[PDB]
């Protein structure tokens, strides 16, 4: 995909999440109190669901909504600065913060120094290398590139700074402790998280094809992982952590709000809970 | 606001009423019906207070009324007619949750087959009264139950005038729409399976079809009906819509009192023009200006004496703030101060 | 297990979701207004536990709802293939979509291609077979039976149908893609969503056995991933994913619900949100 | 980490238990009702999110909370004897049962009985040993300490007592069975839930460094899993499974809510539906 | 404790006056009113109880004796505010209903508003234990009641 | 650390070492008047240890006086160049002078001519080289980066230009008086004072954690000594010593507060007395 992020971006993703937020609460409300099975529940739905109030929001339909999200998500990440400003948000600072990441990283990027000292297997949540020639203990072998955290098991042949079993940096940096030679083998496995949301993975699915035929230019289908991983690698360097999970919150849940619209199931924690 | 510039009713006299749903029954008028019985014991006493009651739950989210009844285990065939009534005159956007739930299930114990008011009211909780209460209207919305439930949407027409504040929109304190025809949150039909039976209390399926074409609204007032609406919508600022409440007998009504409003089909009404009601607003605002403009002037020092000072200084700092209250222009704040320093107190003002 | 399917089976889990999800609220709503004393939770929750609201059937009382749900059971999934009278089951012509598979796929199951050229082991979210004789690249070598859907990561000397990460086919099919001497090992790592749900798996160990000592000729206690394989592999073909998705929500909303009335925990959400 | 669980710990844990859910409502609540303005998020939380009204709390500020905390911890779990008087512990005659748990079993605690015989190591969500000398069948070769529950998968050259797919005990062991030369590996996966709950784990790790620089020499910052196996490590033989569930939400809960006051995000289910 | 059972009696679902007095037996009073005043600062109801803590404030004078501190026998506190033991507001979710004499669940609101104490009152009575604590000897705090009517 | 100081810092700081020396001494006010009774410090703070007067601060509790320092600090010393409208800046020339450095001068930053001829050790407070080569009298032999004013004491085989023991320059070279060969040893000691207020080094260290967390991108834990050098080596060129005082004085200031509003002990007399 080719995008860049404007610098006032979390004022607009804090708009987006709570309309997306409101959205999903109008939507479990009427799920509860639909008793008559004579109507669909499509028609229920498209009769009262698309009442909402907000500044800048002047509908009375899905539709409304719908071109909501679309305009916030445009001005927000395929086009270049824009001031908050324009939305109608009151105060740039007062953001709320969003909820915190909740993703399994059962894929784990990391990146080889060069030389081709190491080989890279990915299994479903370690790592393995081997060892093509000799290496001395005390040198890197791998860094992880997308930021992680959480507890660590099983590790061989390796060292990694850390206390109790926690990790104590985001992004760890695998040593080696005692020198190998002669086609060696070492694992480092994490019981961590990382930077995306777990939950609602279909209602993902759904709505990124929708989202990616509007603006077909910039927006292409793919899995969760990979567009999480692509959105923060665009971000702009100049931005604290604290702002980065605002616009990263509102950026997955963009397309599964525009996903649940069409398939009338429940709502993820992280999207309703805002 | 309202009380003061809230001076009349729209109201119908009880007696065509009467007239009316006694034509419309289709009952001999030697047999004794409870139905018929019960309207005739009430009176349109007060009907201004709850118009004007009605209007402030209109424009507040936060001050639904709440119903006060007079039972508290059993029933009564006056109870269930005006739950009834109520039911169909009055919007739910307006009522608090347990009055909604109460009505909902005084309706419910007659039509349920072996559930009875006692048990539903000591199985459940007030917390949960919002669910049970959708839960017993999809129930009464159903295929075998259909009752109508009176609803009200939201407006924003507005007379020009010269303010100096945002205005917003707010509910309809009556059931119709802009076209002048009821509107209901469910269907417009009246069809049940049965008949209604709570303890030895009887009611025919056609008295309630009955209570539904009389409970119908005249077109003719509907011209002076919004007059009312849009000089209330267009002067009252929208940032005060999100008020809480802090005297809680503004909010409170009994059951005789909303029944008679509903069923003669009351609204609020009105004879002055928009611009009284604008200036009134500056008023109380330029009197709030002044406060503020004497306070920043003589008082706001943060160095010394602020949270920490004892109760014994509060004399020296409230002389100027009551002798600034008691200059021509500030009587408005003034009477509303003294009058409820009970639920505001003076060091919340003083704080504010 | 032995166990057969009405046609009517979508129509009966309409009305069991829906009363399965009322007994799980009123159970939170109870708990939270607890007060400690000398009467138990268990004796406070006899007295207030029965759901108001639901004509045509007997729920005053949590037994009556435990009642409830073993004739409706009974009448979906059992070789009593009788449509009760007291609802209308006749008609229930509309019905709500019921939430999304959340269980994640650990043991997926598959199926050899034809008698035995590999040697098939399961782990703990990959496969993995090893070629007793060289096979040639570009025939199918494994076929899961089981619906998934998710990412692929780990990809080692095969190939599947997917664009972006995301699996194109719910079935996904294993094909080798170099040609492979013999003892070759190839894998496939699957971050996917199986059919089922994750949460209250405990819930459903108790509640399990509870209509297991019941109907003791046709059910029988089994682990949540068994017992879902099954109930899916004896529905018919003739019929639609969104109506077989509400008789896979009861099959599981029915054993959870029994158990959640024996011990009074919190229940989970996918049974509370329907 | 040096402590010591006294018999009156289920009274004080049912305390900090409520006091914590009363948390997570109150900050749930508050940030519902949050409009943007003039006041950050924090202010208003201050402001009003703080005053809930219990025995023994005498504060309207996040402070009497924290507090509140701070006291019911060391009364429950630390060194010194100190017991509140001030809160509602006199009527804890019946005490509600706790959550279930629903953390996942990664790593998972054995123990080689005798004899250096085999050499462990550990994986994502299987354990392996390999046998350096000739083993009968039938024999012990490991066993757990940490209790389990779930189902067993891919279970290869060994046995357990597993009927249906899901294991009949809490401890489960493995045996051989087959007698199996030297260099043999044996290994074993399951998808279970072990102590403790999943979700919070980055509120946890704020909360454990909060919590553990008033104690400063009595608690060490540490992950999840080494804090709960070491928490049921330090519990009374004489203990019933109902009370020790109730000791051992306390002792997660506190620690999350400690973090939870600090970023003002969401709560766990776990935490907030007690 | 008899104060609290009178109260509890009326919200309590099942035990009546005679059921709650009887708890004298398997308990004491503190006990018994600590059980009580748990059961009115829950989530259903919520009562608030009047509380006081202890002064020390006083104006320096040259005498010959010690001094001590007292409880404020006024239940407001030395800024103005209401000082409570359990809760700030009155929020009870039922109507006491005690042997067929019922109270709406909406007078004690009302109630609690007309007991508060505006702030020239709380002057005058910190005005008054100011010049009462620092002035009466202390010693006699330890003093044992002789005539009971005086209590 | 990486942070951009605008050329209206000593704006920003004049408001904010204001605003600290107000809340240090609304403190002690609080605290001389604790009631010392069942409730803690902390609560008593809480409840009235506010500023309710100056204009820029939206709320009476200390979470108001938290924030506006943050939003002060990140104005000031941070990427964003942002001016803060909200509080009233009225003249940007009028800067109340700050009082003078209290932080004695253990570590002294010096650095060596390039040509690679003597060795660096430190000790308490000198600095002493040892020549590697040949050095001739009369050529520069240490020069000194981190502004001192002070004292000399115990100079040995080198000079300083010096007036009654008292230093001449803030910034003194060290030059050789005296052909010295064969590897000896020149010492040069200072009794003199850095840059900064020593005094409340404990609130610094817990108080820097505090603004880390939040500025986690550009400010990182480290000690006092490295952050004023850090601090004063990016300071503008353009800049008096008027103005740097105040730049400097604030950055030392609004950690200290920050640490102390958790701590809640004394302030130090630079702090209250400003």
């Amino acid at each position: 995909m080719n995008l860049e992020i404007n610098n006032f971006a979390p004022a607009i993703s804090s708009i987006g999440s709570q309309l997306c937020s409101l959205s999903a609460q109008k939507l479990l409300t009427c799920r509860k109190q639909y008793g008559n099975g004579a109507k669909s529940f499509e028609e229920f739905y498209a009769e009262i669901g698309g009442i909402i109030g907000m500044m800048g929001i002047n509908s009375q339909t899905p539709s409304g909504i719908r071109e909501a999200i679309y305009r916030l998500y445009q001005s927000a990440f395929l086009f270049g600065d824009i001031f908050p400003e324009s939305f109608g948000i009151q105060n740039t600072q007062n953001i709320k913060p969003p909820p915190g990441f909740t993703a399994p990283a059962k894929k784990l990027e990391v990146v080889l120094p060069q030389g081709g000292a190491f080989d890279l297997i990915y299994n479903n949540g370690e790592i393995r290398v081997t060892t093509t020639r000799n290496v001395q203990a005390g040198d890197l072998v791998c860094t992880v590139t997308f930021p992680i955290q959480g507890s660590v098991i099983a590790t061989r042949n390796c060292h990694v700074n850390e206390i109790g079993g926690q990790l104590t940096t985001t992004r760890p940096e695998i040593i080696a402790s005692v020198p190998m030679p002669a086609r060696t083998v070492i694992v480092a496995s994490f019981d961590a998280i990382e930077i995306g949301y777990g939950e609602g993975d279909d209602l993902f699915a759904i709505g990124i094809a929708i989202l990616s035929n509007r603006f077909n230019g910039q927006i292409t289908p793919m899995s969760r992982h990979n567009y999480m991983t692509q959105m923060f690698a665009n971000l702009p360097a100049n931005m604290s952590e604290r702002d980065s999970s605002a616009v990263l919150h509102f950026a997955q849940a963009a397309p599964v709000v525009l996903g649940m619209m069409e398939r009338l199931t429940g709502a993820p924690k992280w999207v309703l809970d805002y | 606001l309202d009380r003061a510039f809230l001076d009349g009713v729209g109201f119908t006299p009880l007696a065509e009423k009467q007239q009316q749903l006694q034509l419309q029954l289709k009952t001999n008028i030697l047999t004794a019906n409870l139905i018929r019985s019960a309207i005739n014991g009430m009176n349109t006493e007060s009907n201004l207070e709850v118009a004007i009651k009605m209007m402030q739950a209109a424009q507040l989210h936060r001050a639904s009324i709440e119903i006060a009844f007079p039972m508290n285990v059993s029933l009564s065939p006056e109870i269930i007619v005006q739950c009834f009534i109520v039911w169909m005159s009055i919007p739910e956007q307006l009522l608090s949750d347990r009055s909604n739930f109460i009505i909902a299930a005084v309706i419910w114990a007659g039509f349920s087959a072996d559930d009875s008011y006692a048990d539903i009211m000591r199985r459940s909780a007030r917390a949960s009264d919002r669910q049970n209460y959708d839960i017993i209207k999809a129930a009464l919305s159903s295929r075998k139950f259909k009752l109508p439930r009176a609803s009200t949407t939201l407006f924003d027409e507005n007379e020009p005038v010269v303010r100096r504040y945002q205005i917003g929109r707010v509910y309809a304190p009556f059931p119709v729409d802009r076209y002048g025809s009821p509107v209901y949150s469910n269907c417009t039909k009246v069809e049940l399976a049965s008949d209604y039976n709570a303890e030895g209390f009887t009611i025919r399926k056609d008295d309630f079809r009955a209570l539904q074409a009389v409970l119908r609204i005249d077109e003719d007032r509907a011209a002076d009906m919004f007059t009312t609406l849009r000089i209330m919508i267009s002067s009252i600022p929208a940032v005060w819509y999100d008020a809480e409440v802090v005297h809680y007998p503004h909010t409170a009504v009994e059951l005789e009192q909303l029944a008679a409003y509903g069923l003669t089909g009351a609204y609020p009404r009105t004879n002055h023009s928009v611009d009284t009601i604008v200036k009134t607003v500056n008023n109380i605002s330029a009197t709030y200006s002044t406060i503020a403009q004497m306070l920043s002037t003589i008082d706001l020092d943060p160095t010394r004496y602020g949270t920490s000072e004892s109760i014994d200084k509060f004399k020296i700092a409230w002389e100027n703030v009551e002798s600034v209250l008691n200059m021509e222009g500030n009587d408005f704040v003034k009477t509303i101060m003294y009058a409820y320093e009970d639920n505001f107190p003076k060091k919340d003002f003083y704080m504010m």
